[PDB]
């Protein structure tokens, strides 16, 4: 272990802030990527399964 | 190396809004996504060094 | 300490900061598999 | 000839190049050893603007013009006549305006004082040389660059901005005047500020710079300050040039038709390109 | 490194200055607002307090009228839709009437009616403002250098929008209210009435905006650089000459062979900052009125071949 | 419904006076050049066509 | 309240010669309504 | 709702009268501008039609 | 609180007015929409 | 959940109070902006085809 | 104890406020209500 | 896990309330403009084509 | 631990109430995502 | 190796190291997106008939 | 910086950097099975 | 007693003169618009 020596050098604030918003945009991205190809467009594919378009 | 916090925020910043800037515009569409989302995290980033 | 966080504290933070790490890749794993269920991407 | 507090600033030392062998006065001017490169290459180039005159021709001194040379040359040199007088005076300007730059600096060391007005200077000099040398030499012509001429030199931005449509439509022109407007309407307010402060109304005590912050915090609510008005004034206009030459090292080199066209990129944008109504929808 | 002076390193923060009470109403002015940490590191920091007094009112309202005005019109232009506004936003115009009306007033509201009615707020909340920049020097017994100097910005103003389109006979010669519309006007002024780079007013007008520009560029530089000796503080210079007067003006002397003082270089900045719009208000208004041809006028007048 | 005379006990009467001033006056005027604007109640153009002017 | 420091008397004296030039306002403004009506009405 | 009577004891009575008469002023401006704007509601224009003054 | 300084007693007094030229303002609202509603239905 | 009064022991009580109004009456004319530019519930020009006004 | 309250007065401020709230709500009820029958959305 | 109640001494609640808010105002609107981008969400033109109103 | 000025008591009655909320939000998220699936499924 | 993190300060090599690392990861990750042969989405449409 | 602190530091990053450095082993290794690229 | 330092009797003097004054600015305007609207009238 020994990983908790961290939190020593680096201020807390600042990384559990920093670890924020690189969470929310590394998960919009793959959303946005999984949007774009038609393959997993969830919403689309709905729509022809469903016979909605 | 004798290198300021500000000035050395904004050479992590200028990868950044590079960086950033490619993976959204990619995502996004459109490279102007890419912009927005690039050029806020690091005007977000390089306004608050330690 | 030169953040100004004590050996003592430090474990205790980062034993919180992993619950919450664990927890939260806990529920990512089940979202994959029910998209695995759902359609494959392999 | 000497202002009544000039005698005790008048010491040796400073210079860059020499020491004594071109450390004097001449009536007011410093002499250094770039005021002598100053003289000459400003000396010269006038009157090879003078000569370049009676090979064209005229004595109205608004229809003298020295001529790039022609675009058949590249990037070479070219006969005097037709436009090798051009790439002297070119380099007798440019010589003379670094030679300027680099006279400031040696006066700048012997009062003591920072190096802002030399570094100021740079950015008109970085501006010019943009248009005679960076970009024709991109393009790959010296007949890009302006003519030296008083009303030709009109000419050639005229003619240079219409081969790109309106010129108003260039995102980087439109910050640079943005910049050039803000910094006169700063200039007009600084100098009335000061003014109205140091000329009181009539028989009163001159005011102080409390009464200055206190009449632009009652006139907009706000006031930069005494120290941010001068450096404000400075950065407008370094900024205004710095997107000047912007402007221009972009259009020919990476943007190549029309302006107007550039800002269909945002009312394209897929979110919007098909929502009907408005101006372009 | 070396310290420039363009950025303060250190900040320091007291109580909110209020201001000094020479002559003015204490009641129309309000409390101090906020303090900005980012302002701060270019200059002051504190926000306000600010005087609204009477012609505030009067400047204010008139201003947000021809504000809302032209807002509503391009919420009318966009169908009311966010989205459409959000995309034409650069494209929107409101336009004077057409020149089949002249100078009348009878024209529809939607072909130059609202224009009219935008152009009389924008009329009353300048004007008003110039009364308001006249009235705050005189209540702390200031001198009224900031109130002529503005109207020499509101001379070019009036020329583009009132004067001139009288002495033309139609609303149709001033400008339209919109960000590229009013780019198109310049493009097209310029273009009917012959290369206006060949008015003689249009030129000096553009010496003095790059003499503008030149001399803010020297006297902000100048100022910094003799910071170190208070320089900053030109209004205790004038008072008492200090060591950063002389090395200023031993600079420009040792450079240019002349200087000026600590008080006549603004002087220099007031009267090279009005002459950019005093000139361009003539040669605007020149324009057409007696001239219809700038290349053609230059040509009869040198400044050009036959 | 009577107590709005306590009104002047909170707002500046020079204030609320000026503000009433200037509201009526960019109102009115406002007003004039709409009907100026609609062709059918320009009160100049509707004499001219009555009483046969230019 | 104290914002202005007129008193009753003076915000009844106040009061009462506003709103005298309120009704005085409004009058010319209903006849002037009611003239143009007659003459030319929008409804 | 018989307690609303302590929002003066926050809002400065003074500050939330302007706000709100500047606020009513162009919410009504708005409003008209909009009914005039669509022909369906133009009162000036109905009127002219109704009357034969065009 | 008592940001603005005024009493518990003084703040009614304002509010009670407050809600008594509202209340007149939306009387004349009512009518004014209910004439036009008669006059051109816009449901 | 019957503990959310301690939310104003957190937010000054007047800097809410700003921007929840500003807030809902921005979200208020967005949503009526919106249907105003949607067709199908321009009630505007509903009513208009409804009572063949044009 | 940022604002400066103290605990009832926040009790007292928020029964108002959730008073007001409730108040809000029931009109806008009322007013989507209304245009469902005028004019359904679903 | 019952240790997550201390990132409250780590964290000011003022400025984590108001970023939290700003937040998920935006992600509710993003995801609302989303639906009504894609035709077969779009419940505005659904209701349209459903009551035959265009 | 500090940073802020909390205490223990202080934070755990925060997270409390503050949780509680979270679920009150996610309690109206589950009940109108479950509306629009029996109306409009994506799945 | 021991005094690196004494010439260069510790939390700028984890800063410039981590941000690099990332950087490096997606844009990997997406040059195998943009190639037609590793773009695991498309090749499991293809796979499954769901394209 | 303390030689006894700089030397947790150095021995911490290196533990960190060959767990990461495994997983990725194992991440090549699926994908040369899953797809030989060589 | 006031806001402008103006006594009472100073203040009836003042309005007395310049009412004295818009009475006749008015009346000639009477006669200017009388005069107007004989020679070529607006109605
Ligand atoms: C015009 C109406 C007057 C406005 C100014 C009134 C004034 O005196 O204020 C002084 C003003 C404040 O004075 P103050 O606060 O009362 O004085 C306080 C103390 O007494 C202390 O005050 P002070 O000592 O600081 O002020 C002294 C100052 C004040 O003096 C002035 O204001 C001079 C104003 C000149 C206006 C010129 C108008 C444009 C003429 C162009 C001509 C055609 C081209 O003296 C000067 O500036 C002299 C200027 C140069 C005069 C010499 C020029 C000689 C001409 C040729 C003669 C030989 C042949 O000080 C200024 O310096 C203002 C400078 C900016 C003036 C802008 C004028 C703009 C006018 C409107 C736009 C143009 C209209 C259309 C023109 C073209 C028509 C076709
Ligand atoms: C193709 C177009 C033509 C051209 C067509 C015109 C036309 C037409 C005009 C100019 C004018 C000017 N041109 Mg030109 N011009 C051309 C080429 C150039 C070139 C160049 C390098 O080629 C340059 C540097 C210029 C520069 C200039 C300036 C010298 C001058 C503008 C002065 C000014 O600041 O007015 C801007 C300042 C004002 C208009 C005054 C505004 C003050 C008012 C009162 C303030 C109102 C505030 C408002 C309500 C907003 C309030 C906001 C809130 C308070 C926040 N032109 C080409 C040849 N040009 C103007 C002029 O006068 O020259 C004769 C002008 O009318
Ligand atoms: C067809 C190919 C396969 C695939 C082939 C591979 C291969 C080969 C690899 C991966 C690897 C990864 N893949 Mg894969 N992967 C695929 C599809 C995906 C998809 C997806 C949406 O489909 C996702 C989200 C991922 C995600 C991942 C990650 C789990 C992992 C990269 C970790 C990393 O970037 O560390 C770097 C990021 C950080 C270090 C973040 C920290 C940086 C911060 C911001 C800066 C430091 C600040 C901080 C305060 C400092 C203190 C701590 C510091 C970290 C020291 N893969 C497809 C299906 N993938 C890599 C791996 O296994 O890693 C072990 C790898 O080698
Ligand atoms: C960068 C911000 C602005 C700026 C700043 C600036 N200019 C400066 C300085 C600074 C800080 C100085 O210190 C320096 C100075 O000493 O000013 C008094 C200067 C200066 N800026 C000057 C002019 C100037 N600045 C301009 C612009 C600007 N200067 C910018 C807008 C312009 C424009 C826009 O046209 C001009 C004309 C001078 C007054 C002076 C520099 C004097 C100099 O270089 O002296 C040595 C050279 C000569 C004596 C003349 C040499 C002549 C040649 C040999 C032949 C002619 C060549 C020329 C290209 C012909 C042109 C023909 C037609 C185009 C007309
Ligand atoms: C202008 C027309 C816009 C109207 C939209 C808002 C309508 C009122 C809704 C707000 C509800 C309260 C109204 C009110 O009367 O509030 C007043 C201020 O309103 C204010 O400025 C309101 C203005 C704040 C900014 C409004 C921006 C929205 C409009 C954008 C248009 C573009 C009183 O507040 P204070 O006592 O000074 O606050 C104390 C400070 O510490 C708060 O920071
Ligand atoms: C196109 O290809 C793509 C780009 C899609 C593929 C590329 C993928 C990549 C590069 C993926 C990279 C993924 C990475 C590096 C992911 C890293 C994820 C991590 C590190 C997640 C960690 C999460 C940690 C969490 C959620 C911790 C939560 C902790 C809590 C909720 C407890 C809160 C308590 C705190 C904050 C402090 C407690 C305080 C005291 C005093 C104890
Ligand atoms: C583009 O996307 C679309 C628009 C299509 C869809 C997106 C929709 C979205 C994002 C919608 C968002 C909706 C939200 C967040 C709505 C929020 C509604 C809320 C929060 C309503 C709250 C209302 C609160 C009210 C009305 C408060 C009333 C308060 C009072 C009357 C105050 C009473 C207090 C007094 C009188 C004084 C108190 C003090 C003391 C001492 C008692
Ligand atoms: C684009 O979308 C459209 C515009 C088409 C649709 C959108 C519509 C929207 C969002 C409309 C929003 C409407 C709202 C929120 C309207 C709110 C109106 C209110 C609150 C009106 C209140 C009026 C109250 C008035 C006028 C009260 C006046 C009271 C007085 C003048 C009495 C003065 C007070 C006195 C005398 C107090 C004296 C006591 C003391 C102690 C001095
Ligand atoms: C482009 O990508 C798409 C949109 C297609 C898909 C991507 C979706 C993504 C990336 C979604 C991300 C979603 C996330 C991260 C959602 C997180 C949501 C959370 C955690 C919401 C939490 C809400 C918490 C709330 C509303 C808590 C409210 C608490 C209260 C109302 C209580 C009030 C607080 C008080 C009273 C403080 C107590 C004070 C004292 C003194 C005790
Ligand atoms: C969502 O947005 C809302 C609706 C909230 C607000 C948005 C407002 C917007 C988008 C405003 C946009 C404003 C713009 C683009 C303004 C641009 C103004 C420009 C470029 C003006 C440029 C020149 C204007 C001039 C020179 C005007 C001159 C006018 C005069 C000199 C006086 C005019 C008076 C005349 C013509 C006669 C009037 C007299 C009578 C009796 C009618
Ligand atoms: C610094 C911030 C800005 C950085 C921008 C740098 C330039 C762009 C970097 C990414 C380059 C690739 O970016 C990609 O290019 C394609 C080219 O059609 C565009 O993408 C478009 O077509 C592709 C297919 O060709 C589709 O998958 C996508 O749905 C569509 O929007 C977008 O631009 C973006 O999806
Ligand atoms: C500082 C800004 C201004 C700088 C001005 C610099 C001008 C001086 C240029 C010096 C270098 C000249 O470079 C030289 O030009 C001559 C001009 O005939 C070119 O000469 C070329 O054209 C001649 C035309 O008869 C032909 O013989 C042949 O096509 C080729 O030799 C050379 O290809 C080139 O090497
Ligand atoms: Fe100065």
């Amino acid at each position: 272990s020994k990983f908790y020596k961290i939190w020593m050098i680096f201020d807390p604030r600042r990384v559990f802030v920093a670890q924020g918003v690189f969470l929310f945009l590394l998960a919009v991205m793959i959303h946005l990527i999984l949007l774009s190809t038609p393959s997993y467009n969830w919403l689309e594919i709905s729509a022809a399964k469903y016979n909605r378009v | 190396p004798e290198v300021s916090e500000f000035a050395f925020r904004l050479m992590m910043a200028a990868v950044i809004f590079v960086g950033v800037g490619i993976m959204f515009a990619f995502a996004g569409g459109h490279w102007f996504v890419g912009l927005v989302v690039g050029g806020l995290v690091a005007a977000f980033f390089a306004a608050t060094p330690n | 300490g030169y953040t100004g966080l004590t050996d003592e504290q430090a474990q205790e933070l980062h034993s919180v900061y992993m619950s919450g790490l664990w927890l939260f890749s806990a529920v990512a794993i089940v979202a994959h598999l029910a998209v695995y269920i759902w359609r494959p991407w392999f | 000839a000497l202002l009544s507090f000039e005698r005790k600033y008048r010491v040796p030392g400073g210079t860059l190049v020499g020491g004594n062998l071109f450390d004097f006065w001449v009536g007011p001017f410093y002499v250094g050893f770039f005021g002598v490169a100053t003289f000459f290459f400003a000396a010269l180039g006038i009157i090879l603007i003078a000569w370049s005159a009676v090979l064209q021709g005229t004595w109205n001194p608004q229809l003298i013009s020295v001529y790039p040379p022609a675009l058949e040359y590249g990037l070479g040199g070219a006969p005097l006549a037709k436009g090798g007088l051009w790439q002297i005076i070119t380099i007798c300007a440019t010589g003379a305006f670094v030679s300027w730059a680099l006279r400031e600096v040696e006066i700048c060391r012997k009062l003591g004082i920072g190096y802002h007005i030399p570094f100021a200077f740079a950015f008109a000099i970085l501006a010019y040389l943009t248009l005679v040398l960076f970009r024709p030499v991109m393009m790959g012509a010296w007949g890009y660059a302006f003519p030296y001429g008083i009303w030709t030199h009109l000419d050639w931005v005229s003619n240079t901005g219409y081969t790109y449509g309106n010129f108003h439509y260039n995102p980087a022109h439109m910050i640079a005047i943005t910049f050039f407007f803000t910094n006169a309407l700063a200039l007009a307010l600084h100098g009335a500020l000061v003014l109205s402060a140091a000329n009181p109304e009539k028989g009163k005590e001159m005011r102080t710079p409390d009464h200055e912050d206190t009449f632009f915090r009652d006139l907009v609510g706000y006031s930069i300050g005494t120290l941010g008005i001068h450096r404000l004034g400075l950065l407008l206009s370094l900024s205004a040039v710095f997107f000047s030459a912007l402007c221009m090292i972009i259009t020919g080199t990476i943007w190549f038709d029309q302006w107007v066209d550039w800002w269909q990129w945002w009312v394209k944008l897929p979110w919007w390109a098909n929502i009907p109504g408005g101006i372009n929808g | 490194a070396e310290y420039q002076n363009i950025f303060t390193q250190v900040q320091v923060r007291g109580p909110a200055d209020l201001g000094m009470t020479e002559d003015v109403n204490l009641a129309n002015r309000s409390g101090v607002g906020p303090f900005s940490t980012l302002l701060g590191w270019f200059g002051n920091a504190q926000l306000g307090p600010i005087y609204l007094g009477s012609l505030g009112v009067l400047s204010l309202f008139s201003g947000l009228m021809w504000f809302f005005t032209i807002g509503i019109w391009f919420w009318y232009q966009a169908g009311w839709n966010p989205a459409v506004f959000l995309r034409d936003l650069f494209f929107f115009s409101l336009e004077p009437p057409a020149p089949e009306y002249g100078l009348s007033f009878a024209a529809p509201l939607k072909e130059g009616g609202l224009w009219l009615i935008a152009s009389f707020f924008m009329f009353v909340a300048v004007w008003s403002w110039w009364g308001r920049t006249y009235l705050r020097a005189q209540a702390l017994g200031m001198g009224k250098h900031t109130a002529w100097a503005f109207l020499s910005a509101i001379w070019l103003w009036m020329v583009l929008g009132f004067i001139r389109p009288i002495l033309m006979g139609s609303w149709s010669e001033a400008v339209p209210y919109g960000i590229f519309s009013h780019l198109d006007w310049t493009n097209n002024f310029s273009l009917v009435h012959g290369n206006l780079f060949y008015n003689p007013f249009h030129g000096l007008s553009i010496a003095f905006l790059y003499g503008s520009a030149l001399l803010f560029a020297m006297h902000g530089a100048t100022i910094l650089a003799v910071s170190r000796f208070g320089g900053e503080r030109e209004l205790e210079q004038i008072a008492d000459r200090g060591t950063a007067a002389e090395r200023a003006a031993l600079f420009w002397r040792w450079t240019m062979g002349f200087n000026a003082t600590m008080e006549g270089i603004h002087r220099w900045a007031i009267w090279m900052a009005v002459l950019v719009t005093l000139t361009g208000g003539i040669g605007i208004l020149l324009s057409g009125t007696v001239v219809d041809n700038w290349y053609v006028w230059g040509q009869n007048h040198g400044m050009a071949p036959l």
